[PDB]
RNA sequence: ACAGAG
DNA sequence: TCCAGCTCCACTTAA
DNA sequence: TTAAGTGGAGCTGGATGCTCTGT
């Protein structure tokens, strides 16, 4: 969620997305960016896609 | 130039008769035969100017002599100062030294 | 930072690649020159310089 | 009361140092006051909160 | 004037010799080197000169490959270069049996006859050039590199090196005035020098597309 | 033989000291003695330093051919 | 010899000590000496003393006379080249109006 | 009237920061979105996401911006001897003549390590110890010095003094430094020029 | 406030904070000083081994 | 939707 | 509030 | 005489910085 009063938490911003990757940092852009947000699974039917 | 008609006052256009062009009204009958020379000048204005410039007084006619750059210490300056920006909190210039011609231009 | 009432974010990696990625890659010792010309940023300051 | 000196070196950039025993006599002392309100309101329905 | 027209005459003729110098043309060391004074003897100014047919070039041959790979150039005398011209420069190539031309132009073409280089044939290929672009040699400018078109068996010595295609080098289009005045094809490939601020080169490379 | 770089790049070292730590967090057996350190990340810089890791780093040119280089006889560096 | 400025231990530019030991020595080596730097600098200055006032910028007597023949001179010759200008020729510069 | 016009002065600096921001920031998003993609190969080029090469070697030279000790070069190399012969002074041997010097460092860079470096880092090299050798014969010449090691005061082998050991040192540590100042296969280094131009 | 840039691109994340900062120079250069309130929510998962 | 802060 | 594509309309060449 | 290919003019649709802190 978004602010203080709901116990929000921060964000990874478009420009700072930017800087991770002049680093090369690849793992690091995935954990903050899938594995502390929203991590998800989906069964996909590899046939009709 | 603009001539207007003594009867109806619209203006009027040139155009030629059987004996002399003439001006005439395009809305009542009135004509005048040009029977003489008439004539109108314009005189348009002249390119005055030549416009040489860049010579080395036009561009050291600034305050600036004798002092010192970080680059090459020469005392033939032409300096710059600017405030302009107020996330700059510190003071902004700009220099250029020429007296040897080295043509430095830092902060 | 300048601090005159300054907020900073914090991210406390959640992985062990994360960790060692942010400290090869990323860290204060690997980064005291800017990337652009080469100069270093991570020097002393006023009242260390005086 | 004010002395315009570099000290200790918390005071870098725009930091100001205080005095521990001039907080303690009261300098600085601050109160905040905050609300909370309630409102118990009457239905159409004849019924109401409590 | 006479003076500043005679000297187009003579400074389009020297760029267009040393355009058939580094096409591979046979050119003579001299008329590398036809002073403007010596250009005053074999024809004089606009009253004795004669614009149109006096200043063609037709001895050039690919001295390179072989003594009939011959090519024209032509100096149209009206600014707008209609379809008719083009025909009788057509029918004139077709009797010497010569495959490649010239044409320029003193101020522009007519879009129906820019129109008709590309499809009267694809043996017959005709560039048109406008007298004010061969006023200056655009080889010899500072901004521009030293091109150099390469040999099939260097693209194959250089898509061998890197482990490439074709289609993944650089770009360089037909369209280009470099690339206009070494009369490339879609196909090959050149060779930039670069200079360096030191004494250093970079050497790189670009296909015509 | 193999004409690419002899010396490891940061990004190879960050990648081999992150694999290796998540290697050492779960119960992998370590080649090196430790000496009291609890932190994963540690004892994978200790690894690193007397050459022992048991990772061979695969490097794929953009073609499609690849050479793989120990991390035993890269040159390491700062 | 010399003293330590900002272009020799400050973030400016090269010529920097910690630049130097950071190319030649490590990360290491740079990285101590600025925590030295910072530990040792206010244990100096803070026993020192170090301090700015309000007569740290007043004019001395010297200036006072150098301002006012300063202002003098250079109004009177604006004053002449305002009079130059509006009655009469003015040496126009090149490139640019009379005004 | 001068307070008010050094103010009308000041708010011109207070709002061109102000406009600063939304000025320059959908500029950086542009540079970061269109350079994202470029890649250092191991083959020293730099190719794009789908392929097609945007360079054939990095910047022309091959080697990092944020490593250059020098004006946008690796190395300075009178900074790098000075050094050389500050750590290391060889008290212990002889001073090298003109030709001595010329001679062991063309013994020095026909070594197999020294191949790697590009041609024109050891061209660079050997002009830099040219002028060195010339500094040295243009001292010996001035104060008598023979180059057997004979003259009396002895003093004046400290002049232009450089010995074996400095001159190997000093051949490691450039081709060491030239070689670590490559830019790494990997560097994200369209994001490093977006971000460098956009800031 | 799209997807693309509001919730794909660049979107919120857990184990973060935020607060005002505050100098310090008997740290390191490469050191931080997070206040205990913090360090008590933020967590780091440690595997358990040997 | 408005005000702040850096 | 500023700026590339798309479409409409006179203006020559050519038969 | 007119078929046609290409210039110039008007219309249309797109875009305009990063976060927290409250009502
Ligand atoms: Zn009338
Ligand atoms: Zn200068």
């Amino acid at each position: 969620t978004e602010g203080r009063s709901r116990d929000g938490g921060l964000r990874l911003g478009e420009m700072e997305r930017d800087c991770l990757i002049g680093y090369g940092a690849s793992m690091l852009l995935l954990e903050r960016l899938m594995i502390s947000s929203d991590a998800f699974e989906v069964d996909v039917c590899g046939q009709c896609g | 130039m603009l001539l207007f008609c003594p009867g109806c006052g619209n203006g009027l256009i040139v155009e030629e008769g059987q004996r002399c062009h003439r001006f005439s009204c395009n809305t009542c009958p009135y004509v005048h035969n040009i029977t003489r020379k008439v004539t109108n000048r314009k005189y348009p204005k002249l390119k005055e100017v030549d416009d040489v410039l860049g010579g080395a007084a036009a561009w050291e006619n600034v305050d600036s002599t004798a002092e010192s750059c970080p680059k090459c210490e020469h005392p033939r300056a032409y300096f710059m100062q600017l405030q302009t920006r107020s996330a700059d909190e510190p003071m902004t210039t700009f220099y250029k030294c020429c007296n040897a011609q080295c043509g430095h231009r830092w902060r | 930072a300048d601090f005159d009432g300054d907020e900073m974010n914090l991210h406390l990696p959640q992985t062990e690649e994360a960790k060692a990625e942010a400290l090869v890659l990323m860290g204060t010792k690997a980064n005291l020159v800017t990337p652009r010309n080469g100069e270093p940023l991570i020097a002393a300051i006023q009242d260390f310089l005086t | 009361t004010v002395a315009v000196m570099s000290y200790s070196g918390y005071d870098i950039e725009d930091a100001l140092v205080l005095n521990k025993a001039s907080l303690d006599r009261g300098f600085g002392r601050c109160l905040v006051y905050k609300n909370a309100k309630c409102t118990l309101k009457r239905y159409t329905n004849q019924t109401f909160d409590k | 004037d006479d003076e500043e027209e005679t000297y187009r005459l003579w400074k389009i003729r020297k760029t267009i010799m040393q355009l058939c110098h580094d096409r591979g043309y046979l050119v003579t060391q001299d008329e590398l080197d036809q002073t403007l004074e010596e250009f005053k003897a074999q024809s004089g100014d606009k009253p004795s000169e004669g614009r149109p047919r006096r200043t063609d070039l037709t001895v050039l041959v690919a001295h390179n490959d072989d003594p009939t790979d011959q090519m024209f150039v032509f100096f149209p005398e009206e600014p707008k270069v209609g379809i008719k011209t083009i025909k009788v420069y057509c029918q004139r190539m077709q009797e010497e049996n010569i495959t490649r031309a010239l044409i320029v132009v003193q101020q522009g073409m007519t879009p129906s006859a820019k129109q008709s280089l590309v499809d009267m044939a694809p043996k017959y290929i005709l560039e048109q050039f406008l007298q004010q672009e061969l006023l200056i040699n655009i080889t010899e400018h500072e901004l521009v590199p030293e091109h150099v078109v390469m040999t099939k068996e260097e693209v194959t010595e250089l898509l061998a090196r890197y482990k490439l295609r074709e289609n993944q080098l650089p770009r360089i289009q037909a369209g280009d005035p470099v690339a206009r005045y070494f009369g490339i094809k879609r196909g090959q490939v050149v060779k930039i020098i670069r200079p360096s601020e030191t004494a250093g080169r970079y050497i790189t490379y670009r296909l015509v597309q | 033989k193999r004409i690419t770089t002899p010396y490891m790049t940061k990004y190879e070292r960050a990648r081999v000291l992150g694999t290796r730590a998540l290697q050492i967090a779960m119960c992998a057996p370590v080649m090196v003695e430790l000496e009291g350190e609890t932190d994963p990340l540690l004892i994978a810089m200790k690894e690193l330093k007397a050459r022992k890791i048991p990772i061979i780093i695969r490097r794929y040119l953009p073609d499609g051919s690849y050479e793989d280089w120990g991390v035993d006889e890269l040159i390491i560096t700062d | 010899s010399g003293s330590m400025d900002k272009g020799t231990l400050g973030s400016g530019s090269k010529n920097n000590i910690f630049y130097i030991l950071l190319r030649d020595w490590g990360q290491n080596e740079a990285a101590d000496a600025m925590s030295r730097l910072a530990r040792l600098a206010p244990v100096y200055l803070s026993n020192r003393g170090f301090s700015i006032g309000i007569g740290d910028v007043t004019p001395g007597q010297g200036l006072l006379k150098a301002k006012y023949e300063l202002l003098n001179a250079g109004y009177k010759k604006c004053d002449e080249y305002i009079e130059a200008l509006n009655t009469g020729k003015l040496q126009q510069q090149p490139g640019c109006t009379a005004e | 009237t001068e307070f008010f016009f050094h103010t009308m002065a000041g708010r011109e600096g207070l709002v061109d920061t102000a406009v600063k921001t939304a000025e320059t920031g959908y500029m950086q998003r542009r540079l970061v979105k269109s350079l994202e993609d470029l890649c250092s190969q191991y083959d020293l080029t730099v190719r794009s996401s789908t392929g097609d090469i945007i360079q054939f070697i990095y910047g022309g030279d091959g080697l990092d911006p944020a490593a250059m000790e020098g004006k946008d070069e690796p190395l300075e190399f009178k900074r790098v001897l000075d050094n050389i012969k500050a750590v290391f002074p060889c008290p212990s041997e002889p001073a090298l003549s003109k030709n001595e010097l010329i001679l062991t460092t063309e013994s020095i860079m026909k070594k197999s390590e020294f191949l790697c470096c590009q041609d024109s880092f050891l061209q660079e090299i050997k002009k830099f110890i040219k002028g060195v050798s010339e500094k040295i014969k243009k001292t010996r010449d001035k104060y008598g010095i023979n180059d057997n090691g004979t003259t009396e005061p002895r003093v004046l082998y400290q002049l232009d003094r450089i010995t074996p050991t400095q001159v190997e040192k000093f051949l490691e540590t450039c081709r060491d430094k030239y070689m670590r100042a490559q830019m790494e296969p990997g560097s994200a280094v369209g994001a490093l020029c977006a971000q460098s131009i956009g800031e | 406030q799209g997807r693309f840039r509001g919730n794909l691109s660049g979107k919120r994340v857990d184990f973060s904070g935020r607060t005002v900062i505050s100098p310090d120079p008997n740290l390191r250069i490469d050191e931080v000083a997070v206040p205990v309130h913090v360090a008590k929510i933020l967590t780091f998962p440690e595997k358990v081994n040997k």
